[PDB]
């Protein structure tokens, strides 16, 4: 019971761990699906207006 | 209120005001600070006068840079918040001690108001959401301010 | 990746490092999954072993040279 | 050759030209420049017209390089397309863009030629038959079966094997095959197009001794030509493709490397014929030049035309707008992956999403088809899983986990194959595969009846016969 | 009998100021209008022709504020470039960017003047002798040590430390420097130059009485300024040190705090001359401009330049292509953190994104390159584990991984040092730490002979002698 | 150096420059590579070539692509 509590304290800070990396990893991603999109489109406003 | 002026411009005022209010409440606050008086000035959003400063630019066809606000965004709030000094005795030791707000989204320090504005300003107040929440107010983060 | 291969070679270095970058590449994703089992067999263990001195081969310092006798 | 034009502009890969208002070029008419060379010779320069700009002047793109170009010279019109010489006088012989001889032989026989411009065949033409044919190949003769009569694409950034799985199956299928194969060369390497031509003659199919009794044309558009050359490579090398289609009568092979430099090509030169762009800086044309130059490759009632053709996917990233408007012309997409190729696993074909129409039990039967699916539930489920035997370990699968990761270690390797092509960079020989060996070698690794043999065992070889003696060779130098 | 401008055109800074036909300015030299205002005439509005339009016409850029100019001025051409004083008149003096005291002082001496546009030395004119250089912070003596006579850039977003590792290298080394100290100050607080010219009274440096023994030339262009004239003060900066290269035959340190903001301004005009931006907005000739700078830094036969450089990195974007054009320039890149910042090791240097052309076993010695080799494979081992114990911890490594991970925890608390300058945020006194002592501290950590000792004394502690001391202490109190 | 050219653009010459500093090193290559001999060239920084090349085209004024780059 020693073995299968500090397994379940384990799997505890492992599944509270990897909520503060997913928390963490979908701000990040947003701020670079939002640079993504103001970069591509500066880039054809900038084609729009050269031409 | 025997000694606040509010500058007031609201969301449903045009982009130019807004842009304009924080140097009109700057230049209030330098008829005092000349006159050997000590001054306090509050900007409400320096986040949104750079949004109304980059709405401005946007429709006058200007190339923008970073989240397309354009590339006098840091000269934008550095003719402003350098207006704020103690001065010397040659001159009467006028202050204006300058509190700008910005707000960030979610917590991002790397974004670019929030970049320019603490390379201008000499400290910071975090103010977190996870300590507003838990009923921390007022939600100071002490160790990162 | 080199897009000419063994005809850049000569026939001395073709015949030994001929294989050498398909067995290194195909260690280098065996020692990835090495680390995701605790006890393994010996046939995982000798090519542990083997893979870790082929990388040990090839680790030189700069502008010191070896020429292709001292290669093969 | 009666309306003579000036150059009115000269920027870059694309002219402006002026001409007399009543009398002026239609769109795809060639433009034949009067320039002149280093010495002051004349030398003729072809362009081609894309618009007409009003003021009584054309924009036209060159197919030569326009350094040495001036404001003023000469432009005349013939009056209709680039005419390319087609038919059996082509036959072992590499071409320019234009139909003009490269390979330093003889004058090329232009009484049949046919203009590179044409229309796709109707709706009424298109044949019905489903047919599968073999090349050697493990995962492709398994899992993404290539159409007699189809369009095939390989799928791949660079450096994952598109070239040397196109050079396999010529080596393959182009000499057991019965018509004329033609290799277009789309903004590829000279040395690359330098090193087929050899090989075709060592297999003997450029046959350099007897000329036209060959049986492969070579176009070549490679890197170091203009943009409005590269545009057109493809299109030469088609029009060559679709005279033995059409008026010979014969199935026909169209390799063609690479179609992302058709699309690149045109990009080059959009913005400079006065195009707003596209989304990731593409012409706002992409999807009608695609589909013009895919739609012609077909397969109709007269013969049939089988395109096997590498797509270059840029940054391995397959929502590209280049790649992505590919994908729908295919009858087969053979994706090859980054992943496996770093790995050594090569023909770095991804299996999970290398697909094929053909993979239907009416066409494949259901003996192919029950352990095709089976391959890919193994590889599905073991893709599913790195993710929690890299944090949690091997030891936290159940046995039945164990089992269906041990097994999709040995089909991973057992989908490498050494080529015939690849000897200098697998340093092993190559093996053809049967269809029959590889059907009878995965329904082994599924089964469970190697499971003693260890993952290496699986690694380059042919047969199912070969990784059991690979096997014992490994027992036996365990023991030494 | 100079010719004489009108002005066309005023966008912001950027006038537009119409010639005759017979005489045009050329290409950076400066226009003066007359200018007006309230109460009196002020001749004090510079500009600098950039472009020529045509139709007897440039295009400049203003110096100062062009408010309360009108369409019809008088602009006198002056024949020449920007020209700056420069000798030992300008020690222990403020300037302006168009080389005009600032500090309330007696008019300089413009018996000796210089422009502020010149070609860069010859190749045949260099100097290729790679002396070390010692300045007293552990991060910066064993993993990147400085180039004497060199470009050296310190990197890093806002919040993280550039200034005040920037002042710390004015303290340790510009005092011991045996010839003139440069600052640059292009787009920065004007309360930091405040300071700073504080700084330099109270170490003596910029002496009250008897200034011309002073050996520091300060030259401003801060944040309040336009932004034609931010682009130009690092090239006053940099003309006068060119003179004690040139004509004193001295060594010369030029800090210029900070170079991104000399990039920022010129985007800034740029986008007001009308040319196409390049990518993220930037002024198509971001290369030129930057290498313009950079090139004229270099040390000669005759003297020495060094320059350290605090390069602004926007939004922590290292791929953003004004640091990125900056890391070609230079010979020591230091590289701040905001991760380490955040956990308030300081100074926030990351140990192993930071570089040196320097760090060379025929140039460092062969005891530190084989040590400043064994510091960067622990803390490039521990970077790799740090997404097995980011969900599982620490408790599910091996027993060498985790002796990995024990060191190099180590090795970063004592690659932290506490600085002179910072004795006000902390108050806790700065240590020098030299070379002789960063080396044999960090054989300790690596021979392993203090795994014992806890991971909190090797915090903020000068030698190992004081992670030594520091250590009984946690031990001792109970 | 008894066998070696070096061609050098730093980054103080103008963009022309740095742009035509590989084609003036490739066409000495050519010379020696058309007289039997063999030649090795190094460009160091092709990436800065095309750096100097989006210079020289966005003040052409001509209508930029990915990362501001010319399609050519
Ligand atoms: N079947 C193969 N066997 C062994 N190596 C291969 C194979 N296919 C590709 N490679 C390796 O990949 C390299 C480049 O592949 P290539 O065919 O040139 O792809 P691409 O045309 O996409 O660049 C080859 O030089 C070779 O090193
Ligand atoms: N060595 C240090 N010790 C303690 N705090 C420091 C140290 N270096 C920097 N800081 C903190 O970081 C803050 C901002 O640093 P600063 O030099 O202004 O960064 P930047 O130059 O990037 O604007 C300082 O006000 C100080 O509080
Ligand atoms: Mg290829
Ligand atoms: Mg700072």
């Amino acid at each position: 019971a020693s073995e299968l509590a500090a397994r379940m304290t384990a799997m505890s800070n492992a599944t509270d761990n990897a909520n503060e990396l997913k928390k963490t990893l979908s701000i990040n991603y947003n701020r670079a699906r939002q640079a993504k999109i103001t970069g591509e489109i500066l880039e054809i406003v900038a084609g729009a207006n050269a031409c | 209120m025997e000694y606040t002026i509010v500058v007031a411009e609201t969301a449903d005022s045009p982009a130019t005001l807004q842009y304009l209010a924080p140097y009109t409440g700057a230049a209030l606050a330098e008829y005092f600070m000349y006159r050997e008086r000590h001054t306090l000035i509050i900007y409400d959003d320096l986040s949104k006068q750079a949004q109304a400063y980059r709405q401005m630019s946007l429709l006058l066809r200007r190339p923008p840079g970073r989240e397309a606000y354009p590339g006098d965004v840091f000269y934008l709030h550095s003719r402003l918040l350098e207006r704020a000094a103690k001065l010397s005795s040659l001159l009467g030791e006028g202050s204006m001690t300058a509190l700008p707000i910005v707000e960030t989204q979610a917590g991002d320090v790397s974004a670019y108001i929030p970049t320019n504005v603490i390379s201008i300003t000499d400290g910071q107040i975090f103010l977190s959401a996870d300590l507003f929440n838990a009923g921390i107010r007022p939600a100071i983060n002490v160790g990162i301010s | 990746v080199s897009r000419v291969g063994s005809a850049a070679q000569i026939k001395a270095m073709k015949k030994v490092a001929g294989k050498l970058k398909l067995e290194l590449a195909q260690f280098a994703e065996l020692e990835a999954f090495a680390q995701f089992a605790s006890d393994l067999d010996k046939a995982t263990q000798n090519q542990l072993a083997r893979g870790q001195r082929l990388r040990e081969l090839l680790k030189q310092p700069q502008s010191a040279p070896l020429t292709v006798e001292e290669q093969v | 050759k009666k309306n003579l034009g000036r150059i009115a502009q000269i920027i870059g890969p694309v002219l402006d030209v002026a001409f007399p208002p009543g009398k002026m070029p239609n769109i795809y008419n060639a433009l034949i420049v009067k320039g002149r060379d280093t010495a002051g010779q004349p030398m003729n320069v072809t362009c081609e017209v894309q618009q007409l700009l009003g003021n009584n002047r054309v924009r036209a793109v060159a197919m030569s390089a326009t350094d040495g170009l001036t404001r003023g010279m000469e432009v005349i019109d013939t009056g209709a397309p680039l005419s390319v010489p087609v038919g059996g006088a082509t036959l072992g012989r590499i071409f320019n863009v234009l139909g003009e001889p490269v390979d330093n032989l003889g004058p090329v026989d232009t009484r049949t030629t046919s203009p590179i411009h044409r229309s796709a065949p109707a709706f009424t033409q298109l044949d019905t038959k489903l047919s599968i044919f073999e090349t050697g190949i493990k995962v492709v003769d398994l899992l993404a079966p290539y159409r007699r009569g189809g369009k095939i694409g390989l799928f791949g950034g660079a450096g994952v094997g598109k070239t040397v799985l196109i050079m396999e199956l010529i080596n393959n299928i182009a000499k057991a095959h019965g018509g004329v194969s033609v290799f277009g060369g789309v903004g590829e390497r000279t040395r690359e197009g330098n090193d087929l031509y050899m090989e075709m003659k060592e297999s003997g199919v450029i046959n350099e001794q007897n000329i036209a009794e060959s049986k492969v044309a070579l176009v070549y558009g490679q890197m170091n030509e203009p943009p409005g050359a590269r545009m057109r490579v493809g299109l030469t090398a088609l029009t060559m493709a679709e005279y033995f289609r059409d008026v010979n009568e014969q199935d026909v092979l169209l390799f063609i490397d690479n179609i992302f430099r058709f699309v690149q090509a045109g990009s080059e030169v959009s913005a400079l014929l006065g195009r707003m762009p596209s989304a990731v800086g593409y012409q706002p044309t992409l999807s009608t030049e695609m589909g013009s130059l895919q739609e012609r490759i077909t397969s109709t009632k007269e013969g049939s035309i089988t395109s096997i053709q590498a797509v270059y996917v840029p940054a391995d990233d397959l929502t590209d707008p280049a790649p992505a408007t590919t994908f729908a012309h295919l009858d087969a997409t053979t994706v090859l992956s980054r992943g496996l190729a770093a790995k050594g696993i090569y023909p770095a074909v991804d299996p999970l999403d290398s697909t094929s129409t053909m993979l239907q039990p009416r066409i494949v039967g259901e003996e192919h088809y029950e352990i095709a699916q089976r391959v890919k539930e193994t590889l599905q489920r073991y893709k599913e899983l790195q993710d929690i035997i890299a944090i949690l370990g091997l030891d936290e699968l159940s046995e039945e986990d164990r089992l269906t990761v041990a097994r999709a270690r040995k089909i991973e390797r057992f989908l490498s194959q050494p080529f015939f092509v690849a000897e200098v960079f697998t340093g092993s020989p190559g093996k053809y595969v049967g269809l029959a060996e590889t059907i009878r070698g995965f329904q082994l690794i599924l089964s469970g009846e190697l499971d003693s043999l260890p993952e290496q065992a699986f690694y380059l070889v042919g047969n199912i016969d070969e990784a059991t003696a690979k096997a014992m060779n490994l027992e036996m130098e365990s023991k030494l």
